[PDB]
RNA sequence: ACCUCGAUGUCGGCUCAUCACAUCCUGGGGCUGAAGUAGGUCCCAAGGGUAUGGCUGUUCGCCAUUUAAAGUGGUACGCGAGCUGGGUUUAGAACGUCGUGAGACAGUUCGGUCCCUAUCUGCCGUGGGCGCUGGAGAACUGAGGGGGGCUGCUCCUAGUACG
RNA sequence: GGCGGUCUCCUCCUAAAGAGUAACGGAGGAGCACGAAGGUUGGCUAAUCCUGGUCGGACAUCAGGAGGUUAGUGCAAUGGCA
RNA sequence: CGAAAGCUAUUUAGGUAGCGCCUCGUGAAUUCAUCUCCGGGGGUAGAGCACUGUUUCGGCAAGGGGGUCACUUACCAACCCGAUGCAAACUGCGAAUACCGGAGAAUGUUAUCACGGGAGACACACGGCGGGUGCUAACGUCCGUCGUGAAGAGGGAAACAACCCAGACCGCCAGCUAAGGUCCCAAAGUCAUGGUUAAGUGGGAAACGAUGUGGGAAGGCCCAGACAGCCAGGAUGUUGGCUUAGAAGCAGCCAUCAUUUAAAGAAAGCGUAAUAGCUCACUGGUCGAGUCGGCCUGCGCGGAAGAUGUAACGGGGCUAAACCAU
């Protein structure tokens, strides 16, 4: 997954998540756009 | 959608078509494909053009709003998914035949037909109906009787 | 130009190391323009491991040949009261060069002495004293500390999955 | 440190609205000229542009009109000067 | 009692000389200072654009480039006009301060001035403010000016000349305070009331990222049923036209109408060699009361890697023993 530190939604189905203390983006469809370091 | 100047448009319109209209089907959709509504506009077509409808409207909330006018027998239709069928000249005519015929073609349900108002009542598939202009049951009527 | 000019030994090697992680190998992952074999890239990981030679004073670098790999850095560019003394700066000499000349050069060239019996701290070992509540001989418990932690290849699975 | 540059005098800035004020800070001049380019008396008023005008043009001289010192000052810069 | 590390000049620069500042003596005027009032010059801060330069857009347009041998041209462009910026060496404006002078009261151990006897000192440092230089880098460097250290101990800032508070004649096992503090190391609130943060944030850091969370002003849609789910549909001219080997809603260009309607873009995204195929917008149904997203603000999150050993509150520890207010 790409870690960056901007992280922002891609497609329109990627999502957005704060999971432990990190922000995320989660991609239903397209496994390229899930994102870490947010 | 739009404010009330045009939820009421939907409704003075309507109205008088109920208060200006003849007969009065009944129809539930859930698969109304478009090959449907195209099929239905030419039998409004046959059946006129554009003197027929059939604006979804069961919102109880709209094609009941045309009702405490006339036709207070839908509040028990307007319940679920309906598509209402109003009609200006014609005959009281098929448009109840062939909307038996059509959804008994498969294309989906016809709400068992609940039916609605000419009398002020419920459901039964009637030909009682464009004999309309077979006063001609009434010329043979005569030669057969004088004769015969 | 703040410390050291009543001295704070300088490159490189040798011996011995020790930490960091921006991870070279080994381990675990996401993505892949990931079929497989195999790569790329980012994340996590510092436990262990991490080349012999040719040339040169070298570090380095090039080259040969290995290896799972031949990691990047800090430690007075770690380490001369541990070794070396090839480089660099003693007096000798010559070349080119500059200079009338004495002489001079991050130009080159051949030649030259690196001392110290360890008081203290530290550190590796090994005893003496007293304590631990009468004295004594054994066997223990285990707070705690240290050590160790690498990896290749062949065969079977299987010429199967995949192609 | 050497090599370079600098070493006296004038002018602006740095200089914080009296004076003064440093740096191998930023920019420029001087080491003269003039017996008239000094004294006084009388008189005079610029640059630039528009319009018209032979040769004449973007720019010679003439005319009017604007303008009002944007010109001039023996040489730098400053402050002055109708 | 009490300096200076400055000015000036110097084969001078770590020396020296006069002046400046220290001290001792003598003599002299309401002499000197602070505040108030009156009288002054100013061109700095700031601002402004007429001037001197610089600068953008608009308008007007001398002049430059191609075409002929003076005409001609889908090239560039001063002045003046209008609008908008910029200046240490710009000023048609212009302060606060500061300085000179006059008057007046209080206070001050003559604090003033002069003359004479003795000096030291002419390596300063950091801090605030205004600046030059450097990178608005340096515990850098060079002026101005105030403060302190130098030559000043004491309390605070963990430790820390130069910061904060404060000027130690001697004694005191009295008291009140300053800065700074008050859960334990450790003197004093585990104080009161109202809020915020969940991060050990507090107790290191930016652009930028993000349904963390508190507060405020306004707005849109809603029982004629909103927002989200779920059922449905999501169509015809038609592959719009162009352009492409192929552009069929979806590489590009131009258009973006018209039907049928409940609604449905000549299409918001996936997809395709191109079609095909999957969605969205939109509307009908179900459901049944709230719901959507911008503006301003408080506190927090990521961004955040280092070398002997925790080692970026002094430690313990803290959810108040953190932050805001009273
Ligand atoms: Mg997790
Ligand atoms: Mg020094
Ligand atoms: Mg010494
Ligand atoms: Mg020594
Ligand atoms: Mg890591
Ligand atoms: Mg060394
Ligand atoms: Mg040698
Ligand atoms: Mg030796
Ligand atoms: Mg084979
Ligand atoms: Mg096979
Ligand atoms: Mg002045
Ligand atoms: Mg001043
Ligand atoms: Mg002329
Ligand atoms: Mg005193
Ligand atoms: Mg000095
Ligand atoms: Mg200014
Ligand atoms: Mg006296
Ligand atoms: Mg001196
Ligand atoms: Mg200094
Ligand atoms: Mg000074
Ligand atoms: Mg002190
Ligand atoms: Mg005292
Ligand atoms: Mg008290
Ligand atoms: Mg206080
Ligand atoms: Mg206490
Ligand atoms: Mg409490
Ligand atoms: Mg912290
Ligand atoms: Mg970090
Ligand atoms: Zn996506």
């Amino acid at each position: 997954m790409k870690v960056r530190a901007s992280v922002k939604k891609l497609c329109r189905n990627c999502k957005i998540v704060k999971r432990d203390g990190v922000i995320r983006v989660i991609c239903s469809a397209e496994p390229k756009h899930k994102q870490r370091q947010g | 959608m739009a404010l009330n100047l045009q939820d009421k448009q939907a409704i003075v319109a309507e109205v008088s078509e109920v208060a200006k209209g003849a007969l009065s089907a009944v129809v539930a959709d859930s698969r109304g494909v478009t090959v449907d509504k195209m099929t239905e506009l030419r039998k409004a077509g046959r059946e006129a053009g554009v003197y027929m409808r059939v604006v979804r409207n069961t919102l109880l909330r709209r094609a009941v709003e045309g009702t405490p006018f006339e036709c207070l027998k839908d509040a028990f239709v307007g319940p679920t998914l309906i598509a209402y069928s109003m009609e200006h000249p014609g005959a009281a005519a098929r448009l109840f035949k062939e909307f038996a015929k059509a959804n008994a073609k498969f294309e989906v349900k016809a709400a068992a037909f609940e039916g609605e108002l000419i009398p002020a009542s419920q459901i039964d598939r009637l030909a009682t109906l464009p004999t309309y202009e077979e006063a001609i049951a009434r010329l043979m009527a005569t030669m057969k009787e004088a004769s015969a």
